[PDB]
């Protein structure tokens, strides 16, 4: 159920690093 | 051989950083070349800030992990399945897949710690019982320490 | 109820005690009375003196523990087998189930390691490599990192 | 094989201990 959340939290945390 | 851009140095060199990586995280040694320690080493401080980021810790702490592989290959999914790819989630990707190990050794820890509890209880019950019984139990202990 | 000289006393008292012990060595919480919370802190400290005896730990490292129960119970009959028990020697058996706890942690590591990378590696050949083929391999997250 | 001497490693520790 709650894979799906930290899924999310992985992907936003993948593209907060290609910013720098 | 292959350069770089060749499958098998894709799975060569990703199975050096992926364990690299792993087995760094764990301890708290695999043989690489410059390059490839390089780019072990920007791995290695990055996954340092994500180990800060206290709200990652309790999004990864609330998944049960009963299942592993069925929650690795859903996470994995659900990260690409935008059919978007940036090296941010490759790299995200295996500070999860560390994280994971850790997760999996905790949750083997109480079953191990009942098992050995069992042995020792065991032996002690066979064993040292009638012994402990003539310093009049536990409390023979407290003498023993001073107390 | 019995005093402690029962062996149901026993038994409880021991259990959290062992309970207690190994789990305060293992992080790096078990409710219990005040005489056995000053046990445990003896426990704990003599714990603390035999983690800086370093010959034992050696003895300890040396020790397969592919058969960790074989291993705890050929231990505890032969520390016991001249017919004489002392304190000391219960203590040492206790710091010695902390210790197989650790021990056989350490041997399900590398094999978790291997299949968690199975994992990974099997996902990353399967649906990323063709986008890393298309960076030219690892050599573009050594230019996504600056380097 | 070498289970014996980590025995006797524990037998001595806990003879020691008792001397205090």
């Amino acid at each position: 159920a709650s894979t799906k959340k930290l899924s999310e939290c992985l992907k936003r945390i993948g593209d907060e690093l290609d910013s720098n | 051989g292959g350069g770089p851009t060749s499958s098998e140095q894709i799975m060569k060199t990703g199975a050096l950083l992926l364990q690299g990586f792993i087995q760094d995280r764990a301890g708290r040694p695999v043989p690489q070349d410059a390059s490839t320690k390089k780019l072990s080493e920007s791995l290695k401080r990055i996954g340092d800030e994500l180990d800060s980021n206290m709200e990652l810790q309790r999004m990864i702490a609330a998944v049960d992990t009963d299942s592993p592989r069925e929650v690795f290959f859903r996470v994995a999914a659900d990260m690409f399945s935008d059919g978007n790819f940036n090296w941010g989630r490759v790299v995200a990707l295996f500070y999860f897949a560390s994280k994971l190990v850790l997760k999996a050794l905790s949750t083997k820890v109480p079953e191990l710690i009942r098992t050995i509890m069992g042995w020792t209880l065991d032996f002690l019950r066979e064993r040292l019982l009638g012994w402990i019984q003539d310093q009049g139990g536990w409390d023979g202990l407290l003498s023993y320490f001073g107390t």
